[PDB]
């Protein structure tokens, strides 16, 4: 108080030095069950995978995407991120998503990445210079090598490829100038050949399945989202929560109002968040912001003493020498008296606070005034037989100090 | 053969609940007493529409909604079934697959909002046939899907009510339990304003 | 609870420790003037065990022990008329609580009745209610004996009166229009306060968490600033409104109290200051947030006329009356008070004799009986 | 940046002389006050109750304060009460005599 | 009378009905001012001629 005062000395008084809120505790989050889950799997298991040249493409949509199950998996070669953080996109969403899968070897995992030139980049398959994803490959000598799939990659082609653009195109490549008349020739080639996918080959010829995640962020409206933690519940503890996106702060205790089956959230009035229903167990919960009130003191001036007596203004304290609940808040460092004396000191809900003897700060109801009943009868009467004179102070403010205030001067200078 | 929309309908505008107070709220709505177009075919969608139907044999089955409907654009094709309902961005009628959902007087509020479409519904024990008594009711049972597109069709494959959603505010009485019990209209009247 | 936006409020300055200090100001003027009405009696008076009070019928404005708030039939029947802890907002309670309250108008109620206007004096003096009603009569002008001969039907009188008050505060609805209006007033305040944190003042959305989260720091800090100097906005228009408002209703305190003092205390010659009529003396009640007066006032009726003379000439002299008026009803000349129809012959005792009869204008040749 | 600056010190100098309009209404009552006790009080004697003084107004001194004034009121308050019986009239020879 | 102004100022809130009760206020304010000083007598007197 003599910080907030700006003094050493403060008068009788009660003064509001600062203000208590109970800090929240154990912050919860909820969202509703993850039932419906993306199609990752049939895309990564695929018994069949596709050749280079019609590289496959599977649109992801309307589902949530756990991608810890991709990059917590131990049986990757490479999982290249291009512009996107896979351990970040968990709490993210996509305007779309695309996944491309097919067969490619070792030495060629390396040309699916933007700016690379080469047969399956040219020719194949080719990302743009800005790519926004992962490239994700494994070895699959064991399922693509038998000593029974047929993999195809394109030789020749009379231009680059743009970014994921696909060629299935099986006519005859013209290299030279005489023109092919759909056949096989002299300066005329077949544009695809197989892979020599043997179980024997070294580690740069084995077939290696390759998945490509594409991502796109417009501002445009968005289906693909990834999973999102959820924690038990708490009672009657200030928490700060979050209901299916909604963040605050109070205590969440048991709601006898009833919501409507497709209610999620209400607002008593002023638009002020009142109850919630949690999405997992379909359950309506009221909120109440949690104790928060003014702390002022009580004290009898410095002079006097250095007691003071602390006020939290509307706080049942049961939480944070002798506590005292009273009307207008908890009393701490006050004793309570049984009698009644004038008011002193202003605490509220009639009681008031004074500095008594040994010395101590005394909280008790006040006393509206002395009783008596003056002796009424209908024949009887009280004449005066004697008199005072008496001056009493009458004080009054008639005027203040005319200050003027230079605008200019003072705003600007 | 036009026909008075009357007080009928109205729906719930967000999820939020609110308890023995009244609202005012500024979206999408169908006029009081406004003349609904009654067909006893080809429909425009110029923006969100109030859909009534009433079939004692429940002849009309779902809306095949369409922005063009020439097979070159996606169309919505809304269709309902006794097991249940199928909704495709993709029988007799016929006209890139996007997105599939399966799911579960009549009134039918549909509106396509930033991509969203909404559906409200509700179900009621008419006893007189030919006219839709002024009354109160609302819900809001709904599929959402991020289409993006403005639909204009609605080719309803035994006569159904049709009204056109406008945008003016609205004050909504609300029951203690939640539900929206009343509401007034407030540029219809003078009084109402 | 923002930390961010709590340094952003931090470098403004010390207008939230200026608000504070208005809105204290104003709260702790409430329990002023409440004090300042209510607390003029300097010691509770108890009102005798029997009433009798000359015919005079008290019950419905004084305490009934059955009741547990201790409050009269008409205070609860006010404070029944009337229909009366979010994000940083607190009602203080008033330092006087309302049964308090009802105790000091209880005690104000005990000493006019039993007292008259003694106490308000110094000691309070006893006097039987009629003779104070007939010091009361005196004051108005009516001589006390006119109560004293008319005692019962001024009883009954006072006692059907009282009874049309309970009709009018139980049946008719929005009597208590002013203070009703009052709570109305502070409820519109605080709720249009509450929904200014909605609006979005101009930033991305009103939401401070919302902001917080999907901005950088850099760029959050306007739209952060932009919420607050529009909150700040807000609320110093509430802190200023309530200034005023709190001047209004304390200039009608101090009405109130300046009527408690010059009207309950005392008889006050003020013409319609306390209600239509003379005024004879006046009753507080406690509602629940300002005192109701009941003004108890003379109001006279069925007026005769009369043909009247400035002076009497007789016997070569002009007598004037003492305090009367001359009235003649055609044939005879009465002296008669003014505000009551009491007529005496008219006599050298009770009209003084100056000048003679040549320079009044206007009177009439009458013989003045010589006792 | 001065735009800035200029916004915030127009805004506490407005909030002042709000502030300061106020104030002066509040004295202006106070003053207004001051005045009609000083000719209801000083310039006479008063019989409206408790406006000058506990008791009996018999007069009052003006004395000057430095930005007001203070009110000496000497009033007259009875002590020493004694109990009497009393009557309201006085039956004689069939007469209602009252004082 | 822009549109592109008023919905800008919706942003604001309530600042604008705010002020157009407190002056509502002051205008029946006035009203009662003129009634209470001057409607003082409950029926019209006249002079006689
Ligand atoms: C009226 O109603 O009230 C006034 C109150 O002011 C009353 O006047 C007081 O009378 C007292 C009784 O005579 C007076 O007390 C004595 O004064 C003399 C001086 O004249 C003084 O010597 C006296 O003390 C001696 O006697 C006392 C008591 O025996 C003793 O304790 C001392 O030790 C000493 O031996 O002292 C008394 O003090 O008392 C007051 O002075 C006097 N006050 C004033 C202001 O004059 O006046 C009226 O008498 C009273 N009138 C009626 C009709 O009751
Ligand atoms: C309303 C009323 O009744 N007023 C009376 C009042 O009650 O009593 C007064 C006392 O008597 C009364 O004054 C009198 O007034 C008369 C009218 O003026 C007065 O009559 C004259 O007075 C003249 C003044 O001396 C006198 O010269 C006068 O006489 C002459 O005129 C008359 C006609 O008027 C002739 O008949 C006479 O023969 C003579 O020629 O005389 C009248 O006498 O009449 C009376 O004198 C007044 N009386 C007194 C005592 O002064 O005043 C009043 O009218
Ligand atoms: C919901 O929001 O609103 C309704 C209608 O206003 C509300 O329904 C009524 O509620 C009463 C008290 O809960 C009910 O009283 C009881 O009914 C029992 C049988 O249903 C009966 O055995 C009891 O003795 C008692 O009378 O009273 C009404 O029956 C009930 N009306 C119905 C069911 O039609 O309904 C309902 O309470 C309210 N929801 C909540 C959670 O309060
Ligand atoms: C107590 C008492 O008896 N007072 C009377 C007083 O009533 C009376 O004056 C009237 O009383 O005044 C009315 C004016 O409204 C007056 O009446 C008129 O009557 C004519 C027709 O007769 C109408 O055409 C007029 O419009 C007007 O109403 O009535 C008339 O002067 C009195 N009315 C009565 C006596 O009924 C005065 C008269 O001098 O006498 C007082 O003693
Ligand atoms: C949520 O997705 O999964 C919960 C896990 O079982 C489910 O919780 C069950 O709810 C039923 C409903 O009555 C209770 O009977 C079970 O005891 C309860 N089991 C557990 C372990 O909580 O909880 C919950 O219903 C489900 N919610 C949805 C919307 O699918
Ligand atoms: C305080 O002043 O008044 C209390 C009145 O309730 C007093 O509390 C009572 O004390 C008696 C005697 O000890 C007990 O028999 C009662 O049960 C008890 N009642 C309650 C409600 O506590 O309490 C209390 O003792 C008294 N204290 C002092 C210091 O006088
Ligand atoms: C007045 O003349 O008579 C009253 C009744 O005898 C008197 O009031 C009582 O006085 C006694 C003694 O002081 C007290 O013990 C009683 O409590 C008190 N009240 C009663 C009996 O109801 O009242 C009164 O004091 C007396 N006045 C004077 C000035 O003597
Ligand atoms: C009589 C009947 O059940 N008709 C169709 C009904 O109205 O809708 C479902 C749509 O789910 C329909 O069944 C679907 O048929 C296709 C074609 O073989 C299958 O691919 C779907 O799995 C199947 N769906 C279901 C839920 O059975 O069935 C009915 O034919
Ligand atoms: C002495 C006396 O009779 N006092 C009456 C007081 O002045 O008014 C009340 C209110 O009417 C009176 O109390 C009521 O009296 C009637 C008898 O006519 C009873 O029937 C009522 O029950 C009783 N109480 C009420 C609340 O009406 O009381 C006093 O009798
Ligand atoms: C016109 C008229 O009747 N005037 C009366 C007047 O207003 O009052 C007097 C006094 O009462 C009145 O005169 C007295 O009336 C009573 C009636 O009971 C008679 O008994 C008296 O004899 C009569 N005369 C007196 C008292 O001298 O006169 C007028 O009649
Ligand atoms: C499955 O086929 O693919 C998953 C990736 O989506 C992978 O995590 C999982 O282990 C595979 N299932 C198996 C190996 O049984
Ligand atoms: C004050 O309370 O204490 C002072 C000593 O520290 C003392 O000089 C001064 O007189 C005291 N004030 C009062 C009013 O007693
Ligand atoms: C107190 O606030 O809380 C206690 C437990 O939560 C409860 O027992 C007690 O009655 C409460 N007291 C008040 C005054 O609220
Ligand atoms: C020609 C055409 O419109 N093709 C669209 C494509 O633009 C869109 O991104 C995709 C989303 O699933 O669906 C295809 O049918």
């Amino acid at each position: 108080t003599k910080c907030t005062l700006k003094s050493f000395t403060v008068e009788k008084g009660i003064y509001q030095t600062s203000n208590f809120r109970v800090q929240p505790t154990e912050s919860i989050v909820r969202f509703p069950n993850i039932t419906n889950l993306c199609p990752f799997g049939e895309v990564f298991n695929a018994t069949r995978f596709a050749s280079v040249y019609a590289w496959n493409r599977k649109r992801i949509s309307n589902c949530v995407a756990d991608y810890s199950v991709l990059y917590n998996s131990a049986s990757f070669s490479t999982f290249k991120c291009y512009g996107v953080s896979p351990t970040k996109l968990n709490d993210l969403c996509f305007t779309n998503v695309y996944a491309d899968s097919f067969v490619i070897r070792g030495d060629e995992v390396r040309q699916i990445a933007p700016g690379q030139t080469g047969k399956i980049a040219d020719y194949n398959y080719k990302l743009p210079d800005d790519f926004t994803g992962c490239v994700i490959a494994w070895n699959s000598n064991n399922l693509d090598s038998k000593v029974n799939y047929n993999y195809l990659y394109r030789l020749f082609r009379k231009s680059n490829l743009k970014p994921f653009e696909r060629d299935i195109s099986t006519e005859i490549y013209q290299a030279g100038s005489t023109p092919c008349n759909g056949v096989e020739g002299f300066n005329c080639y077949f544009p695809l050949q197989s892979y020599g996918f043997q179980p024997t080959n070294g580690v740069g010829y084995q077939p290696y399945r390759v998945v490509v995640l594409s991502f796109e962020l417009l501002h445009a409206p968005a289906t693909v989202c990834g999973p999102k933690k959820s924690t038990n519940l708490v009672k009657n503890k200030c928490v700060n929560f979050n209901f299916n996106g909604l963040t605050g702060t109070g205590v969440l205790t048991e709601s006898n109002k009833k919501f409507l089956p497709f209610q999620q959230f209400g607002r008593d009035i002023a638009d002020t968040t009142d109850a919630v229903r949690d999405p997992q167990t379909l359950e309506i919960l009221d909120i109440t912001p949690c104790s928060f009130g003014g702390v002022s003191v009580i004290t009898p001036g410095t002079n006097t003493s250095n007691q003071v007596a602390v006020l939290y203004q509307d706080v049942n304290c049961t939480e944070v020498s002798n506590v005292f609940q009273t009307r207008a808040g908890c009393l701490i460092g006050a004793e309570h008296v049984n009698n009644s004396y004038e008011c002193d000191i202003p605490i509220g809900a009639g009681i008031c606070a004074s500095y008594q003897t040994s010395q101590s700060i005394i909280a008790y109801t006040m006393s509206l005034g002395a009783e008596n009943s003056v002796a009424y009868s209908n024949n009887s009467i009280a004449i005066p037989t004697n008199f005072t004179i008496s001056v009493t102070t009458e004080i009054l403010p008639v005027s203040m100090t005319k200050t003027s205030v230079d605008c200019t001067m003072y705003i600007c200078g | 053969a036009y026909t008075n929309s009357f007080t009928r309908g109205v729906y719930y505008p967000d999820k939020v609940f609110r308890s023995s107070v009244l609202h005012s709220t500024q979206d999408l709505f169908l006029p009081f007493f406004s003349n609904v177009t009654w067909f006893h075919p080809v429909l425009p969608f110029n923006d969100g529409v109030y859909f009534a139907s009433t079939e004692k044999s429940n002849i009309i089955r779902g809306w095949i909604f369409g922005t063009t409907l020439d097979s070159k654009t996606q169309s919505l094709l809304i269709v309902n079934n006794a097991t249940n309902v199928v909704i495709k961005v993709c029988f007799r009628v016929y006209s890139n697959c996007t997105f599939e959902y399966v799911s579960q007087l009549r009134e039918f509020v549909f509106k396509n909002i930033d991509g969203y479409f909404k559906i409200y519904s509700k179900h009621t024990p008419i006893n007189l046939v030919r006219d839709l008594p002024q009354g109160f009711s609302a819900l809001e049972p709904l599929v959402d899907l991020p289409i993006g597109i403005n639909i204009t069709r609605f080719q309803t494959l035994a006569a159904y009510y049709v009204g056109y959603l406008q945008p003016r505010t609205f004050l909504l009485k609300y029951n203690e339990n939640g539900t929206i019990t009343d509401a007034v209209d407030c540029a219809l009247d003078p009084l109402s304003e | 609870d923002s930390t961010e936006c709590s340094n952003l409020l931090l470098q403004y300055g010390s207008f939230c420790t200026q608000l504070n200090r208005a809105l204290t100001g104003i709260a702790v003027e409430q329990d002023k003037n409440t004090q300042e009405v209510f607390a003029q009696v300097k010691q509770i008076y108890k009102t005798p065990p029997i009433k009798d009070f000359g015919g005079f019928n008290f019950s419905q404005i004084l305490p009934d022990p059955s009741k547990p708030s201790k409050r009269s039939f008409i205070e609860d029947l006010l404070f029944n008329k009337v229909t009366l802890k979010f994000n940083g907002l607190t009602v203080l309670p008033p330092l006087l609580t309302d049964e308090m309250i009802a105790q000091y108008t209880s005690a104000l109620l005990a000493g006019t009745i039993t007292s008259g206007w003694t106490f308000g004096a110094g000691a309070a003096l006893q006097i039987p209610f009629a003779m104070q009603m007939a010091y009361r009569f005196n004051g108005i002008g009516v001589t006390q004996n006119v109560l004293y001969e008319n005692q019962k039907l001024i009883a009954n009188q006072f006692n059907s009166a009282i009874g049309k008050i309970q009709d009018s505060l139980s049946s008719t609805a929005s009597a208590l229009g002013k203070l009703q209006d009052v709570v109305n007033q502070n409820a519109q305040a605080l709720n249009t306060l509450v929904k200014q944190l909605s609006s979005n003042f101009g930033a991305i959305s009103s939401v401070l968490n919302d902001i917080l989260s999907r901005l950088d720091p850099p760029e959050a800090e306007v739209q952060i600033d932009r919420l607050i100097t529009g909150r700040l906005q807000s609320l110093q228009t509430y802190v200023t409104q309530q200034l005023i408002r709190a001047a209004e209703i304390r200039a009608s305190a101090n009405l109130a109290a300046t009527k408690m003092s010059e009207c309950v205390l005392g008889q006050s010659k003020r013409v319609d200051f306390c209600g239509k009529g003379y005024h004879l003396m006046s009753f507080p009640q406690s509602a629940p947030h300002g005192v109701v007066f009941l003004h108890v006032t003379y109001v006279p009726a069925q007026e005769k006329n009369f043909t009247t003379a400035p002076a009497i000439c007789h016997d070569g002299k002009a007598h004037f009356p003492r305090e009367g008026v001359f009235v003649s009803n055609g044939t005879h000349w009465f002296v008669t008070q003014r505000n009551f129809y009491e007529p005496q012959i008219i006599t050298t005792d009770n009209t003084f004799v100056s000048g003679n009869c040549d320079v009044v204008i206007g009177i009439v040749n009458n013989t003045v009986y010589d006792p």
